[PDB]
């Protein structure tokens, strides 16, 4: 009776703060399992357990050096074992999961994990394999543009002693051909996809502090109603600043409009700028509709709770918790209808 | 940690000297990318413990006077 | 004839021994105690207590392994790690986990690894641990579950009269405050603690604290999920705690109707679990009251017509310790 | 400048003199004291306060009918009956009623017939008495009224942060309970008392008491008439106290927005009257607080969409005594 | 400019810092604090205190390893093992031992083993260790002693008004009973503890406990070897305590002559250590008193002609901390 959620990521396994918002949305907290391997990429919550797709790796770190395959390459991952354990986890059967330690790089003795209330599979190939794609009850993939990704790499990963500035550009240029063919075309399968881009308000500075973000939601998905701005189906450009709400530079901008996303029908939600304070954070959330919120300001309370985390005031985290609440509403409707048939 | 990052990134730079474009470069750069992310999570966990050592101490010893948290 | 053990010989563990001893016709035979202090202390602190007085029983040690109460021998084994306990050697059936750390499934299961048939957690269980409170969902218990949790003394007091309020009146949303006695977690003088509020001196201060009590009532009554939340006030009294809960009901009512609803509910369905007091009383009067919740008839008042405030007294140690004995009696009633 | 006398050298009377002493260019000049204890006790108890510590001033008796506080000499008289008091001779313009005995207009008007111009009392008056709260109702004072009241320690703490909620949000109905420190009216050990819950030992009990504070704030804010109700809970702490308030507002809101409204109002127009506390704190940290109310931001909590709970701290002895000084300065400013 | 640091940030650790902060010109500089405590945890306990009130300074954290106190920054290291502490790296001269678990030469040597040049134990040391009381045993100190112990709270009170009593009247025999305030030693409610008396609830009742302070005065006053012994009674008050000494003096005297001796001794010899009080006070009025002992003049009785009963108060938290600050000044001036 468990629920499978797929999320693709490039930066790291659990490195994204996306997971911290989702666990907190539907759990008190999430933590690594007690005892066992100190490098276990698994996270355990009351209802949530995060699963690392890096663990289902056919080759150790030593093995891939003697081959042409990258970590993103399909041959390095074995989907045959991954699908077996997930299908066993779906029905409620205990599993044995190997561990890919990022430090040592050698496959460790397998850890066992019990079936969760909600299962999420973080990694790089949730929707790449067609067999696993059916098991997924929800598909998420956040697209990080090369300009903002390179920006994020410099602002956070340049401080390491060994790295040089142009050496970092040499890293993502090597990762681009493998990522473009094997990771990027997963955008069509994703039920909801978040793009991040440099802002158009300020003169295009690539620090990544204030970015431009679009939320693309597939329409027609069961137990899923897309968030809309003032009207479902129309095209709106709204700037919230004015007579009653006054805020400083750079500002805030929104764009709700329908779109065609790889022969699908979607409605996009764009946000460009950042939140200077609380007053426009409620003002923005108040006017949005189909939020799947239990009470007034639930989105604001979850963001202010996690404000110190990176990207909690620029709209990235705002759409992350909005998507996070949607998984909950998807979860509660689905288990209720399953219970009637059960 | 960072010393093994420096060794990996030096050898990855030297491995690309033999081949401008090859599959050995993408092998060398993939490792360096994984090591840098590995150092980042170790850096975050070191910083996270320094502000609150007791919650890590209360992780192993919850019966001591500093660590007891009874409700009601 | 169930062999019951006590793993935490703290405030609740000693009351559980005092409550089991005072009872007649109980299927529990206490044969095992696990205090880190040893036999010398467990013999002494059980005999003399500051809040309950001297035990009316010839409590004296019998060797360096066991103690004797009124002729009955109880074994004292001191071991911090519960997995190494000789539970299988003694053959104990239930474990009264009163330590207060092993509130998770993994920690309490170390008793099951030692040969315990069942474990009762005196704290509200962490994670997907089935929480049963006596008087509300007591019949929901089945023998299949190996680990069960009896909820908080706040919840054990909050759940019964909330059950009366939800059913007869119809509740929409409620806020709770509990003025609680200080507990062992608080420091006596200011020193380091995980919670900075608890770290301050308990005897001199009103310490606010976080409790999941109002959120834990959702576990025993599924209707109230997302309808309640609460805080706690730790006042310089040692034993007696009082909780006040203000709700927004659906049925327009007045004050004395709420009291009359707690009297027929007392005699009919909650006899021995819930009581109502109509005399001007203070905290010390409610010492050693077996009723898990005791309403104060004078103080309840409804503002508007559907916002009801009702406050109730309860004994945090003794009143809750009895409910653990009642719960273990229910466990002993349904065996195999 | 203005001749002011004190009738009743109690906790409020002693705190008044020390709060007035610390002020700068305060128009009032204290000339007389009326305490039945005598000069030896008033001089000693002024210097040595158990709650507030010693007085950072030289206090020595001058002659045998007066005391000298930091050079300034203050006549001290002792009499139960205010009609015999020499307010004619000393020509006192403002007499302060700290006894707590004369709260009716008939009884507390004896100072006027003794020769006093205006009397302000430190308790909620009985009958028709104008009741003011600094920062809420003190801006509508007419000099013609010769008997005034500064409302109680809770009512002075309630009205400022209650006024903001009604203005910004709008309240339908609300309730409160104040976990108050104990006071002089309670008995130290159990002995005869007309209010039986006050007869009990204050040091060992949680004494619950009916209060007029929630009903008295309707005299301060007219649109809140018949919408608030409250009862008090007295716990064994000497000085500091808390009050939590639950109200059903009309405008939908959540927790943090209420704090943002309180913080903005605390800086805008309730400066020096309201402060918002963002740190995890405890009662003694609010000893000798100059604000009428200090909201605890961590405990503010809403349920549903329109039920708001707010916890506030107040120093009943000192913080209320500061407002009595500030109200007396208000009278002296437009004194004509 | 002597670099000192604290090993325990409890009651005596915090009171030491605030006593050092009150000094107008001191040769001590605090750099590090060792405790089982975080930066936000140690700073919040320093600023706000349930006993002495709010610290009158600007206390805030500077980084995740240090705090800011009135513009001065001190690092906060957190390691329970002293032998693994970074003392040589910061340049520590002496270390205040306030943990209470290192009072033996084997244990307290883990600081000098780690880079300390001296340590000051805030407890009666176990075994052969120097025991010094300010105003009585302050002179007999040399730079040679690497480990020194300031005596217990009631010893720093008992030695001053006995040293004057022994020299001017002669002490044949005597006993002592100090009604002490409850400390962090006892338990809030009845819990597990090895001392069956202290294991019981501290806030509720009186607790008799043994004390070595009556014997410990022979360490500073060798003229009293085997003539004083006594016990202590823990009472439910937070901070300040009182002592009661009844000795059988040799020279015949009356009661007023006893108070006359303390008045004259306080004016010249024990100025700053001993004081006499004549007004009818209670415990709370002696908070933050810098004198190690304030004799209650109106309570001094004499029975027969040679039995003298004297009562004196002391702030064990504050007054004893000031003696540690004053004794630490003696270490600096003799460096
Ligand atoms: N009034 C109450 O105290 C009350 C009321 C309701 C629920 N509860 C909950 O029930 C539990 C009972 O707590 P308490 O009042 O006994 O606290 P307590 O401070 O009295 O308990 C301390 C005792 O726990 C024992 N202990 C600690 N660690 C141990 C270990 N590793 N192995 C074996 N024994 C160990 C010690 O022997 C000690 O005597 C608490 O966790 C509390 O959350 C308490
Ligand atoms: N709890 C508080 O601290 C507090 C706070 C705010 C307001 N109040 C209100 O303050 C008033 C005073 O409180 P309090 O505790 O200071 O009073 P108190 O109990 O301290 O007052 C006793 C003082 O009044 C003197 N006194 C009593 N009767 C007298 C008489 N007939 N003539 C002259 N002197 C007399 C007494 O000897 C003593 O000096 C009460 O009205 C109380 O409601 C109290
Ligand atoms: N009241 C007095 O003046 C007095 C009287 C007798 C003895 N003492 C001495 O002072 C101590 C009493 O101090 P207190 O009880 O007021 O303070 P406390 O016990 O309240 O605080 C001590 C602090 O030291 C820390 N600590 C404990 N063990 C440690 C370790 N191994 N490493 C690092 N830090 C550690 C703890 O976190 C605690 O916060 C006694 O043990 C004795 O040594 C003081």
């Amino acid at each position: 009776e468990t629920i499978v959620i797929g999320l693709a990521a490039d930066s790291g396994c659990g490195k994204s703060t996306f997971m911290r918002r989702l666990t907190s949305v539907f759990g008190g907290a999430a933590k690594p399992p007690k005892g066992g391997n100190p490098d276990s990429n698994t996270l355990i919550s009351d209802t949530t357990t995060v699963i690392c797709l890096d663990d289902y790796h056919s080759l150790d770190r030593y093995g891939r050096k003697e081959q042409k395959v990258t970590a993103l390459d399909p041959r390095a991952n074995d989907f045959d074992l991954m699908y077996e354990q997930v299908k066993a986890l779906k029905n409620g059967i205990a599993v044995e999961k190997p561990i890919y330690n990022h430090v040592t790089g050698l496959l460790d003795p397998p850890e066992l994990i019990q079936p969760p209330k909600i299962l999420v599979i973080e990694g790089l190939h949730p929707m790449f394999d067609e067999r696993v794609r059916d098991l997924l009850d929800f598909s998420i993939y956040l697209d990080i543009s090369n300009e903002v990704k390179f920006a994020w790499k410099i602002q956070r990963d340049m401080a390491e002693r060994g790295h040089s500035l142009e050496s970092i550009k040499a890293s993502i240029e090597a990762r681009k051909p493998d990522f473009d063919a094997f990771i990027d075309p997963q955008k069509q399968y994703a039920d909801a996809v978040i793009e991040v881009l440099p802002t158009t308000l300020i003169p295009d500075d690539n620090e990544g502090k204030v970015l431009r973000v679009r939320l693309i939601m597939k329409e027609g998905v069961k137990y899923f109603s897309p968030v809309y701005l003032f009207d479902e189906g129309s095209t709106i450009s709204w700037i919230p600043c004015g007579r009653k709400l006054t805020c400083s530079y750079p500002g805030i901008k929104f764009n709700y409009e329908p779109d065609s996303y790889f022969d699908h029908e979607v409605s996009v939600l764009e946000m460009d700028g950042q939140f200077d304070r609380l007053d426009e954070l409620i003002y923005v959330e108040s006017h949005l509709s189909n939020l799947s919120t239990k009470f007034y300001g639930e989105v604001t309370q979850q963001m202010l709770k996690h404000a110190d985390f990176p990207g909690s005031n620029n709209g990235t985290g705002l759409f992350q918790t909005i998507v996070g609440l949607k998984i909950r509403d998807l979860y509660e409707q689905l288990i209720a209808n399953k219970a009637t048939a059960r | 940690i960072s010393d093994v990052v420096e060794k990996s990134i030096k050898e990855a730079q030297e491995t690309c000297a033999g081949d401008p474009v090859s599959g050995e470069c993408v092998a060398a750069w993939d490792e360096v990318e994984e090591l840098s992310a590995a150092a980042s999570h170790a850096r975050d966990k070191k910083k996270a413990d320094g502000s609150d050592p007791l919650e890590e101490y209360c992780k192993d010893n919850p019966e001591t006077n500093e660590c007891r948290t009874y409700d009601n | 004839k169930l062999k019951v053990a006590i793993n935490g010989f703290g405030r609740i563990g000693r009351n559980f021994l005092r409550c089991w001893h005072g009872r007649k016709d109980s299927p529990l035979d206490i044969i095992a105690i696990n205090d880190t202090g040893g036999v010398k202390q467990a013999s002494h602190l059980l005999k003399y207590d500051s809040t309950l007085g001297i035990f009316d029983a010839d409590v004296k040690p019998s060797g360096e392994t066991a103690i004797s109460v009124d002729g009955k021998i109880i074994q004292v084994v001191s071991n911090r790690n519960p997995s190494l306990l000789p539970w299988k050697e003694l053959g104990i059936d239930i474990v009264i986990e009163g330590t207060g750390v092993f509130v998770d499934r993994e920690g309490a299961g170390k008793h099951i690894e030692a040969g315990a048939k069942k474990v009762i957690i005196t704290a509200p269980g962490k994670g997907d641990i089935p929480t049963y409170v006596v008087g509300v969902n007591a019949d929901a218990y089945s023998h299949d579950e190996p680990i069960i949790s009896n909820a908080s003394c706040t919840t054990n007091c909050l759940a019964p009269f909330v059950k009366v309020l939800d059913q007869k009146f119809g509740i929409i949303k409620g806020t709770m405050t509990t003025t609680h006695s200080y507990t062992g977690d608080q420091r006596l003088l200011d020193a380091s603690h995980r919670d900075l509020r608890r770290a301050r001196a308990a005897a001199l201060n009103i310490v606010p604290t976080s409790t999941g009590a109002a959120k834990a009532v959702a576990l025993v009554l599924p209707n109230l999920k997302g309808k309640l939340n609460g805080i706690a006030l730790r006042v310089p009294t040692p034993n007696v705690s009082v909780v006040d809960l203000v709700v927004q009901v659906s049925k327009k009512t007045f004050a004395e109707e709420v009291n009359a609803a707690f009297r027929d509910s007392a005699e009919k369905e909650l006899k021995g679990i819930l009581d109502v007091c109509d005399e001007p009383l203070v905290s010390v009067d409610f010492r050693c009251s077996d009723f898990s919740t005791t309403i104060d008839s004078s103080l309840t008042m409804v503002m508007g017509d559907d916002m009801v405030k009702v406050i109730a007294w309860y004994d945090n140690e003794w009143g809750y310790s009895q409910r653990v004995v009642d719960l273990a009696d229910i466990v002993a009633n349904n065996w195999k």
